């Protein structure tokens, strides 16, 4: 029931996500309401959680592929929708497998931008 | 390219009468009481107003002399021929007297003094003093000394009927 | 077929684009009409600071003999699509270049033209989020800006937009020159036979202290920053609901244009098909021979 | 079309239509007793303080429960939506008849009643992380059970 559930969640998002795609490009982002961006904001990270490496196209990609289990994609996207990832940075959630390579990749995302910020600190 | 100055569209010009010139007996003040660019009253012949100005309380009646009156926060009363009264608080502006018989009080802000609430303006004044006594620098309990002459001011106004 | 529905997906976007323009005019529909109460309680603030600052004079030497800096304060809508009022407000400014021109714009589209047109005269904007209704804080922020931009300023000007009728949007200015020149003019009205219509209220004005004339002179200022901005926002709505009105014009043009093209391509689209299947029809039956009829020919 | 974008004023025909287009939503086919009395309940207003979320279980609580029965506060005679038979009564007698408006209404009143007062207000009290899950599954599971 819960995969069931799930899926159907993730396609009206995604279905939803669309129809607002026509009205941020319309009247801009700005005008969406606090529900709405929302939405987008949370849509999008699925649209990149989606995606994944594979072990063969290494090649193409440059980086190793995962196997994600059945269990572990449920319970990623189950907790993307009801918001528990919400402050994690969009770009974690691109080309990874299950949410603990996006938890690690966001670390690493916050790592290199602190050091950035401590390049242009010396700066 | 010349372009027009924002008061050529407006078509209710003031009237100034010359000195040397018949003198005239009227009865009726044409007040324009005005709030932040809207008129409360407009040209409305009214027999007397009451102003509080920084020097002091002035009844302006018809054919009062040419003046100007910087107001401070206090009420002022409009008076009709009929003998009724409407009385509002400003909190400031200016109040330009013609001899013509007209007074145009341009205020920030003007509310009837019905909508103001006595017991809403004492707590007021109770939360800026405690401020005043710890507000941080002179500059910081002179404003709320500020607050409270306006509160205080309301009070008074309220109280007083 | 891919062709034929390219011109349909295409369509699809444009009937969309109606219903989100369509959903647009009728916000800016009901801002226009909450606006409209301005229409009824305009023009009676403004009297005696027409006396203050009324004054009709030549366009050429009032700028000619800029011995200090003129600061210009252009309003501008924070949104676009609201027509040809910040471009003609731009043509407006342009027309008034000078080495002593200071610009301090309003809104945001105000910053971004006047940022990169100018660059060498803009100094920084005020922004207002259209949220509250225009109020005398507002003003009172765009005047203390504007002297702290430049306090020795021959004049502060605002180019505005005045709403005259839904469809009829001019431009505006309101020049107020600073205090030592007010001063001086007020001083030559009040003595002097010229100017006698602000005789009378410039000696109410030389009894009163000093104070009070300066208090005056900035109270009257930002009354008619106040004017100008609560102007320029009703001619922004009244445009903005003209502007998207065009909008819906040239997409249901398109919409008439797209249409056809679809309609013209599906007859195209059978017509040939049909041909060659036929062609086809015909090279087979073309291509085969009849044998020799073996039938009693004899008897016949 | 014009609420898309604009806050959406909620009047009572928008109240009632966004019912109307979630009680549509089913996966089996409704017996007619069950599917009529569900859309005359939406009609008459009985469902304008009843969330949109919860439509569905409360449409389940009337056809498959009894919560006048439950607390002891039913006073409905025959007009009981247990009893499948009252299908054809129904059929030959318009719900906008004397014979049977009269309790249909008080059965609609009462479980409209009890529905807020015990089952919505614990929904809108939900505050944790399992009891959300558990409230959000039962839904789900009264979106294709009716
Ligand atoms: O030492 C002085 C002298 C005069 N003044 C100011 O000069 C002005 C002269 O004002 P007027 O001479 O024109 O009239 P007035 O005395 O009736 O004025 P009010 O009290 O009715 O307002 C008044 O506003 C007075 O306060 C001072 O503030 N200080």
């Amino acid at each position: 029931v819960d995969h069931y559930n799930v899926a159907q969640d993730v396609v009206q998002m995604l279905t939803k996500y669309r129809e607002l795609q026509d009205i941020i490009a319309v009247l801009g982002i700005d005008e969406l309401s606090e529900e709405d961006k929302l939405i987008v904001d949370r849509a999008r990270k699925l649209v990149k959680f989606l995606s994944q490496p594979f072990q063969v196209a290494e090649v193409f990609t440059g980086m190793t592929g995962h196997y994600v289990q059945l269990d572990d994609t449920i319970d990623s996207f189950s907790g993307l929708l009801m918001g528990t990832y919400d402050q994690v940075p969009e770009m974690a959630f691109y080309m990874v497998g299950g949410i603990n390579s996006v938890l690690e990749k966001a670390k690493k995302m916050a790592e290199e931008a602190a050091e950035l910020e401590k390049m242009r600190r010396a700066r | 390219h010349d372009l027009p100055e924002g008061f050529e569209f407006m078509e209710h010009k003031v009237v100034n009468k010359d000195i040397h010139a018949p003198h005239e007996n009227l009865e009726t003040l044409r007040l324009t009481l005005t709030r932040q660019d809207e008129f409360l009253l407009r040209e409305e012949p009214v027999k007397c107003v009451t102003v509080t100005g920084t020097n002091g309380e002035y009844g302006i009646y018809p054919g009062h002399a040419y003046k100007i009156v910087q107001l401070n926060p206090s009420p002022l009363t409009v008076e009709y021929t009929d003998g009724t009264t409407k009385k509002y608080f400003v909190s400031g502006g200016f109040a330009h007297i013609n001899n013509e018989g007209s007074c145009d009080v341009n205020t920030v802000e003007c509310t009837l003094l019905d909508d103001l609430d006595l017991a809403i303006a004492e707590k007021e004044l109770a939360a800026q003093q405690a401020a005043l006594g710890s507000a941080k620098d002179d500059k910081a309990k002179s404003v709320v000394e500020i607050r409270i002459s306006v509160i205080e001011a309301v009070i008074a106004a309220l109280k007083h009927h | 077929s891919g062709k034929l529905r390219l011109y349909k997906e295409k369509l699809e976007g444009y009937n969309r684009f109606y219903s989100i323009v369509k959903t647009i005019k009728m916000v800016t529909l009901a801002k226009y009409r909450a606006a409209q109460g301005r229409i009824r309680t305009r023009d009676f603030s403004l009297r005696y600071t027409e006396l203050a600052f009324s004054k009709p004079q030549a366009s050429r030497d009032a700028v000619v003999a800029a011995k200090n800096a003129l600061v210009y304060i252009p309003i501008t809508t924070n949104r676009g699509s609201c027509g040809a009022l910040n471009s003609n407000i731009v043509r407006c400014i342009d027309s008034v270049v000078s080495s002593k021109m200071v610009l301090m714009p309003v809104g945001k589209r105000g910053i971004d033209s006047f940022s990169k047109l100018y660059p060498d005269e803009f100094r920084y904007g005020i922004i207002n989020d259209m949220k509250e209704s225009m109020h005398f804080g507002y003003a009172t922020f765009v005047i203390e800006n504007a002297y702290e931009v430049s306090k020795d300023a021959d004049r502060y000007q605002v180019i505005f937009n005045r709403f005259v009728s839904a469809g009829v949007q001019r431009n505006a200015v309101y020049n107020i020159p600073s205090y030592e020149k007010w001063k001086e003019d007020l001083a030559d009205a009040a003595s002097s036979d010229n100017q006698k219509n602000r005789y009378l209220f410039a000696n109410a004005l030389q009894n009163e202290e000093e104070q009070l004339i300066r208090d005056f002179f900035d109270f009257h200022a930002a009354l008619a920053v106040l004017n100008a901005v609560g102007e320029n926002e009703l001619s922004e709505q009244a445009a903005r609901l003209v502007a998207v009105e065009g909008q819906l014009t040239n997409i249901s043009s398109l919409q008439q244009r797209t249409s056809s093209l679809y309609n013209k391509t599906r007859q195209f689209g059978i017509t040939a098909a049909l041909i060659e299947i036929l062609s086809a029809m015909s090279s087979l039956e073309g291509n085969a021979m009849k044998g020799v009829r073996r039938n009693k020919f004899w008897e016949g | 079309a014009d609420s898309v974008g604009g806050q959406q004023v909620q009047t009572i025909p928008m109240i009632r239509g966004a019912r109307f287009v979630a009680l549509f939503n089913q996966k089996q086919p409704s017996y007619f007793m069950n599917a009529i009395v569900s859309l005359y309940a939406c009609l008459n207003g009985y469902l304008d303080d009843v969330k949109v979320q919860y439509v569905k279980f409360y449409e389940y609580l009337l056809v498959h429960r009894d919560l006048g029965i439950m607390y002891g506060t039913a006073k409905n005679k025959f007009f009981y939506m247990y009893v499948q038979e009252l299908n054809y009564l129904i059929r030959f007698f318009t719900l906008n008849s004397p014979i049977l408006h009269g309790e249909l209404e008080e059965m609609l009143k009462q479980h409209t009643h009890l529905f807020l007062q015990h089952y919505q207000s614990k929904m809108n009290a939900i505050k944790s992380e399992k009891d959300v899950k558990a409230l959000k599954n039962l839904l789900y599971s009264c979106k294709r059970a009716v």
